[PDB]
């Protein structure tokens, strides 16, 4: 029941060093497992970065070998990735993952230790840019009669003018997920992003239940909990 | 290296085979990964033909020589996704190699009209001396839409920003369009409208300062 969570800086300057951490829960790093990294550039396919064993042994993608270092920390129960001399090509979503012990070479006595990655993290978005980071301004999208349709009503949160991607939004600290729809952001003319998140709710619950959108913009270390109330 | 078709279609309830071809598959037990938009990859087949516990039995795998295959029997709507094959190369220290990916379109899904909600600028934003109209568009299929804006009954194109559609979890599509105004423009007008055109029909919502 291993679960993995990535943690990284969001923005990294050109020629700088990317640094990422993966926290391991529901399992121990001090076990036969290949703790691994994979990335996914926007709109493209998956690319293996490397893997590490808890004793220290690593294997890297030969096209990243000269820039990548993967490390493990048994006390904190986490492993990590460093990618130096980053450029725009290194802009991608970075996933940590777990691979069981494997033996794929033809010199292996056993052939049933297949190689695969069964557990994946949620991924973390890294952007390589000389522009500066900017946190969002959050505004409530209040419910009213012109957002109510029959027994259903809409309310939401507007998240304006942030950089870089991404922003994630939850409602009532995770205690509300039915009816939640966070829309993909728009890239405005200024180079900044904006998105909205909306929840459809029974219109008899307007004014009888509290609605709070939890906006997180990790690249600027900004969280905003916004109270949404009827007009 | 490791080649697969980038695009493959299948009709609902029918069977589809997704192939992966390359010299690294010789003597190797491939694995296969499913990815939906906005989500991490999920292992669907490992060791040539084994399924993890949570994967439906309609997924299966095979391989011979340099070619491996993922088969979905009686494909369902929730199988619409990108699929990647995986191997480790037989040279060097055996680095991991991903196929380029196959996008699986599942045909015969129900069309849908767009659901349009239009929000006026919030009191808080106006008091911050800005004004944004927010037109939220969801649950349309296919995912092609155009959006026009009206000030009273006149067209307005200044200050419009509109996303490209994105795939929802129910395989329908979503989009949004923002109209930027000044607070004095918003409070003095009669109304503002968002017009959403989809498959020959138009949905228009209207809000007014009050």
């Amino acid at each position: 029941q291993v679960q993995l969570q990535e943690s990284g800086p969001g923005l990294v300057k050109p020629s700088g060093t990317l640094s990422l951490t993966c926290a391991v829960s529901g399992g121990s790093i001090s076990s036969s497992n290949w703790w691994s990294w994979v990335r996914q550039p926007p709109g493209k396919g998956l690319e293996w970065i490397g893997e590490i064993y808890h004793g220290g042994s690593t294997n890297y993608n030969p096209s990243l070998k000269s820039r990548v270092t993967i490390s493990v920390d048994k006390s904190k129960n986490q492993f990590s990735l460093k990618l130096s001399s980053v450029t725009a090509a290194d802009t991608a979503v970075y996933y940590c993952a777990r691979a069981p012990p494997y033996c794929t070479s033809a010199s292996c006595p056993d052939d049933y230790y297949y190689y695969y990655m069964d557990v994946w993290g949620k991924g973390t978005t890294v952007t390589v840019s000389g522009a500066s980071t900017k946190g969002p301004s959050v505004f409530p999208l209040a419910p009213s009669s012109k957002s109510t349709s029959g027994g259903t009503a809409a309310l939401g949160c507007l998240v304006k003018d942030y950089f870089p991607e991404p922003v994630t939004v939850s409602w009532n600290s995770g205690a509300l997920t039915s009816g939640v729809h966070t829309f993909p952001a728009v890239l405005q003319s200024s180079g900044l992003y904006s998105l909205s998140s909306v929840v459809t709710v029974p219109s008899s619950s307007l004014g009888t239940q509290t609605y709070i959108c939890n906006v997180n913009h990790k690249p600027s270390n900004t969280k905003v909990d916004k109270r949404v109330e009827p007009k | 290296e490791l080649t697969q078709d980038p695009a493959v279609s299948v009709a609902l309830g029918q069977t589809v085979r997704i192939t992966c071809q390359g010299d690294s598959l010789r003597g190797y037990y491939a694995s296969w990964y499913q990815q939906k938009p906005g989500q991490a990859p999920v292992l669907v087949i490992y060791g040539k033909n084994n399924r993890p516990s949570g994967i439906p039995d309609r997924f299966s795998g095979s391989s011979s020589g340099n070619t491996a295959s993922l088969t979905i029997t009686g494909a369902q709507a929730e199988d619409e996704a990108d699929y990647y094959c995986n191997s480790r190369d037989s040279s060097g220290n055996h680095p991991v190699v991903f196929g380029g990916g196959t996008k699986l379109t599942v045909l015969g899904q129900p069309k849908g009209a767009p659901s349009v909600t239009l929000f006026p600028p919030s009191s808080e934003e106006l008091q911050a001396n800005k004004a944004t109209l927010v037109c939220l568009i969801s649950d349309f299929y296919p995912g092609a839409v155009t959006v026009a804006w009206k000030a009273d009954s006149s067209p307005v194109k200044a200050g419009v920003e509109t996303t490209t559609p994105s795939k929802q979890s129910n395989n329908k599509y979503a989009a949004s369009s923002y109209l930027s105004l000044t607070p004095e423009q918003w409070k003095s007008h009669r109304s503002y409208s968002c017009q959403v055109t989809h498959e020959g029909s138009t949905v228009e919502k209207t809000v007014a300062p009050t």
